[PDB]
RNA sequence: GAAACUGCGAAUGGCUCAUUAAAUCAGUUAUAGUUUGUUUGAUGGUUACUCGGAUAACCGUAGUAAUUCUAGAGCUAAUACGUGCACCCCGAAAGGGAUGCAUUUAUUAGAUAGCGAUGAUUCAUGAUAACUCGACGGAUCGCACGGCCGCCGGCGACGCAUCAUUCAAAUUUCUGCCCUAUCAACUUUCGAUGGUAGGAUAGUGGCCUACCAUGGUGGUGACGGGUGACGGAGAAUUAGGGUUCGAUUCCGGAGAGGGAGCCUGAGAAACGGCUA
RNA sequence: UGUUACUUUGAAGAAAUUAGAGUGCUCAAAGCAAGCCUACGCUCUGUAUACAUUAGCAUGGGAUAACAUUAUAGGA
């Protein structure tokens, strides 16, 4: 149970970690339009 | 001393027990816990000296060892364990459920909860830092540890934890604007808005608080809790909300009292 | 018994101190390992303060030693002391003491540098073997030693606190002072 | 330790020194 | 050279040699002379960046931290190695008399190489955990007397 | 359910004020200089259908004037005691080595302005090479019985380890103490002040050792002497300022006829513990 | 960014004692209680507040005063 609770727990960090990746590199990319104008 | 006192002199009790003087000698020791010994309300006092469930010391044991009070959702059976801000606790058999708060005039306050707002409290955050295997962790100051916390949580942060899946709901950031409570001081169970923060290196912080009737008020960071993002706070505040009055005001009041009462 | 205690100075003034308590179990001291080069290896389990372990060796004959430049550790016999900055006699006693030179067997290390560089001092392992051959250097004080078996070693552990006598390979500056104060 | 007050009184006299010419070959200037 | 002792002195942790070069690294790493700025708004010494010494008790090459109580005095006493003695004067009041009497108190301190003292300049010391039977704080600045 | 083994406690409390004059102690600091049974929170890898030998109570031979003084014999338990299932390198890419946690050393990363924190740390933490003859990683107990076709499974108790927390300690910063100069110099071979390297310690530190330097304190009273001197919160009297007192119930310290030494333990230099 | 004293405000500060608010222990020294109506109870009942040398911490003030400094400007 507990080495469920581990795996099941660091794999919903990893996802939360990467989905917070594309905003940082998304928010970035708008970000950078500022620089054109 | 040799080792560790396991007594307490009543005269030495923390004065917001509002122990008589004359009661006995000796004053319940807080047990190890959440919470610190200054800081805390032991069961034996709430169930004898503030609800009046127990008359001596001997019933708060009966009481406690059927099982039938609850801190923060457990069970708890110690007489002189440390319930202290923000805890919950629960008696189901008579159907109340309070939340500990200070009252304006630093004491705490069991204030009398509904069931829904009694599957939560709030909890400071002390520090984050990384744990064995680089798991990030963050501790709180009623002694919790939680693991995987929002990378976005920082120290003296305020986190909404759920009594039943004993997790993270929402949190608030620390910054000015927010409304918060004293937790410690001469300023003890006042309610404000965070106007400013002066901060000293290598010394203490200092955070200016404004009333909502314009009295300001200035503590160490270690005696700030916010309540809330914005102005609401989060939980159910005293009939006073944190609204300290002078004592000519008091005066004022109790005088008008006695002509309506 | 042996004790860290400040009661019995002298003031920074000069003037005494009268005494005004008995010694405390919490400020002891204890008999020191004086660790000695002996095959017959002894290490004694001592109970200290909070019911932790610390481990007195009273002789040992083997150590784990780093050669830093190659980033390989292997465990070797301890052949000699050479130096000691803070005593010579602990030198001729054989003494084991953090920071203490010592000459330890060079076998273990020309092991791994045949099986690693190929060179004494299978078609895809002589394809790296020579690719690892390129950037081969090797100081020569440092290779003159592997020839006698013996390298000079400093101890960076404490074997009265711990038990064990590891350090580093000496090599560089650290070497040509140490190999200095030996040439007489 | 006296090579080292040396070389500050002897460079020090030399910028002072130049600093004064600099100066004055600055005021020649501004009169005209 | 540096290396005046009979030990070998050199900085802990700080590798000198690898066979990479420490070319575009930190302070020590890669073989690079460490150093660290102690915070408070002090400035590192161009002295300690760039020297050659060795001292462990250096509050910003060394390996001890500045924490607690920073006092300024004048130097009364630079004749020891590497240490000298503040004095700090005040004023004491007499209560019953409503004045003031002049006291003092000598504060050992450690001084590390890159920084120049005399007797009558002005230091600025910083607390640090024991470094003797004594020594409880750091030269962190010295302002030349008449200056 | 007596007894007995095992576990825990007996380091709190109570008593007293002898020693002690920058010492204790008070306010104020620091631990990035440490240990901390317990509480609370979190966290512990991809013969085994259950091992072994003892011992108490008990039983019965006793010794001694004698003591919770003591010897021998016969039995039998455990949560007692002792055991034991339990990415990198080499490489004809097979195969092999290492591969939990902890321990010890070394190399390496810990940026910038994927990449955490501080006023500030080569810090938290990661990876790698090895190391240790590691009291570690459950051979334990109660209650309830159910669900699948032998399998699976509930709620608790007790215990081991790591981090955080709590309860605390240790050491520690600044300032502050009565009378006395018919006490003016004191300290330093045998540590006095500082430096380097070690040893010891829970850990800092002349705490101790080796070597080196000659420092450290002082009419702003060092050093020494006196006290019918434990310190403070406070007490008496007080227009104001002040004078005197403070052994004693709260806090801190210290001691157990005088010294010293030590075991057990998370915690004692313990005395309703031991050794001289 | 010369360094301080002084002054202002604030933070932190054990309780007990002292001052002091509330309260008819029959009064009082005290104590920290109680009060309200007559129900299966209520007043979220109360258990305020000030003082607290000196030193330390942090804001505002800059008169008075102390120390430091000034011309081969190492000046702006
Ligand atoms: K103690
Ligand atoms: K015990
Ligand atoms: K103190
Ligand atoms: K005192
Ligand atoms: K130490
Ligand atoms: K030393
Ligand atoms: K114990
Ligand atoms: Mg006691
Ligand atoms: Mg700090
Ligand atoms: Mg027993
Ligand atoms: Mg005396
Ligand atoms: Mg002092
Ligand atoms: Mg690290
Ligand atoms: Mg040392
Ligand atoms: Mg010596
Ligand atoms: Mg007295
Ligand atoms: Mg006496
Ligand atoms: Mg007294
Ligand atoms: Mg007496
Ligand atoms: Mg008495
Ligand atoms: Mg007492
Ligand atoms: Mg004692
Ligand atoms: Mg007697
Ligand atoms: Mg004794
Ligand atoms: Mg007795
Ligand atoms: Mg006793």
């Amino acid at each position: 149970k507990r080495i469920a609770k581990a795996k099941s727990e660091a794999a919903d960090y990893q996802k939360l970690l990467a989905s917070r990746l594309k905003e940082q590199r998304e928010r970035r990319s708008e970000s950078l339009a500022k620089k054109r104008s | 001393a040799r080792g560790l006192k396991k007594h307490l002199k009543r005269l030495n009790a923390p004065k917001h027990w509002m122990l008589d003087k004359l009661g006995g000698a000796f004053a319940p020791k807080p047990s190890s816990g959440p919470h610190k010994s200054r800081e805390c309300l032991p069961l034996v006092i709430i169930l004898r000296n503030r609800l009046k469930y127990a008359l001596t010391y001997r019933e708060v044991i009966s009481i406690l060892m059927q099982r039938q009070v609850m801190v923060d959702g457990k069970v708890r059976t110690d007489k002189t364990y440390p319930a202290g801000f923000m805890d919950v606790v629960t008696i189901p058999k008579t159907n109340e459920s309070f939340r500990l708060l200070y009252d304006t005039k630093g004491r705490f306050r069991l204030h009398s909860l509904r069931d829904e707002e009694a599957k939560f409290k709030l909890c400071k955050v002390r520090s984050v830092q990384f744990g064995q295997k680089g798991i990030p962790y963050l501790n709180t100051y009623d002694g919790r540890t939680i693991r995987y916390p929002d990378p976005l949580i920082k120290a003296n942060d305020t986190i909404k934890l759920d009594l039943d899946s004993n997790k993270i709901v929402d949190f608030i950031k620390f910054d000015v604007g927010n409304v918060v409570m004293v937790t410690g001081g001469r300023n003890r169970g006042r309610v404000g808005i965070l106007k400013n923060r002066e901060k000293h290196k290598g010394s203490f912080e200092t955070v200016h608080i404004q009333d909502s009737q314009g009295h300001e008020f200035a503590t160490r960071l270690g005696n700030v809790f916010t309540l809330g993002k914005g102005s609401k706070p989060w939980v159910s505040l005293p009939k006073g909300k944190g609204i300290k009055l002078s004592i000519i005001e008091e005066a004022r009041k109790r005088m008008a009292a006695q002509s309506a009462t | 018994g042996i004790s860290r205690d400040s009661m019995h100075k002298r003031r920074a003034t000069g003037g005494k101190k009268k005494s005004w308590r008995k010694k405390r179990k919490y400020e002891l001291g204890r008999q020191p390992a004086n660790t000695k080069i002996s095959s017959n290896k002894t290490v004694r389990r001592i109970r200290v303060r909070g019911g932790n372990v610390k481990w007195r060796a009273l002789r040992l004959d083997t150590g784990n030693f780093s050669w830093g430049s190659e980033a390989v550790t292997r465990k070797t016999r301890i052949l000699d002391v050479v130096y000691n900055a803070s005593n010579n006699e602990l030198v001729r006693t054989q003494t084991l003491v953090k920071s203490a030179i010592v000459q330890v067997d060079a076998a273990p290390f020309k092991q791994w540098y045949l099986q690693h560089y190929g060179i004494d001092i299978s078609n895809h392992v002589v394809r790296k073997i020579e690719n690892r051959q390129a950037d081969r250097k090797l100081d020569s004080h440092l290779e003159e030693q592997f020839a006698s078996g013996r390298l000079l070693a400093c101890i960076s552990s404490r074997p009265g606190q711990c038990g064990r006598a590891d350090g580093y390979i000496l090599e560089g500056k650290e070497l040509e002072f140490y190999m200095k104060k030996l040439q007489k | 330790e006296k090579a080292r007050e040396k070389t500050l009184s002897d460079q020090f006299e030399a910028r002072r020194a130049k600093n004064k010419a600099s100066r004055e070959r600055k005021f020649a200037r501004r009169k005209k | 050279a540096e290396q005046t002792e009979k030990a070998f002195l050199k900085q802990p942790g700080v590798f000198l040699s690898s066979k990479k070069t420490g070319k575009g690294k930190r302070p020590g790493k890669g073989g690079n002379r460490y150093f660290k700025s102690i915070g408070l708004g002090f400035k590192t010494p161009r002295e300690a960046t760039e020297g050659t010494y060795i001292d462990k008790k250096c509050p910003f090459t060394g390996n001890v931290s500045i924490r607690g109580r920073i006092l300024a005095g004048t130097c009364h006493s630079a004749k020891m190695n590497r240490t000298i003695i503040v004095r700090r004067n005040y004023l004491h009041y007499v209560k019953k008399y409503q004045r003031y009497e002049k006291r003092h108190s000598n504060i050992p301190a450690h001084i590390s190489p890159c920084f120049r003292v005399k007797e009558g300049d002005h230091v600025t010391i910083g607390q640090c955990r024991p470094l003797s039977k004594t020594v409880r704080f750091n030269v962190l600045k010295v302002i030349p007397a008449g200056s």
